[PDB]
């Protein structure tokens, strides 16, 4: 969880740079479906 | 990419600057001055030869 959130900060300083230059955020969204995927695992943290 | 992104990725920070310009303007005062000229005295004077 924390590995994968880490790769989360990251992803956020991507996307304040994708904005900058109006190119579609497509690894964003690939990203985001990687910290999905991560924020299931999470939930699962969150419950142990 | 699409045509809209596209266009909006055509502007760029360096592509496109905005600044903001303002012209100094002094406040405006409201002010009441009143002028009344010096006071003015009668004056009554009888001339005569033994004076």
């Amino acid at each position: 969880e924390d590995e994968y959130d880490v790769k989360y900060q990251m992803y956020k300083i991507n996307a304040r740079g994708e904005n900058l230059f109006g190119l579609q955020n497509q690894k964003y969204p690939e990203l985001e479906k990687t910290d999905a995927e991560i924020k299931n695992l999470n939930k699962l943290y969150n419950l142990y | 990419h699409d045509e809209e992104a596209i266009k909006q990725t055509l502007r760029n920070k360096f592509n496109y600057n905005t600044r903001e310009c303002q012209t100094i303007n002094p406040s405006i005062r409201e002010r009441g001055v009143s002028t009344e000229p010096p006071p003015s005295d009668t004056i009554c004077g009888n001339i005569t030869q033994w004076e």
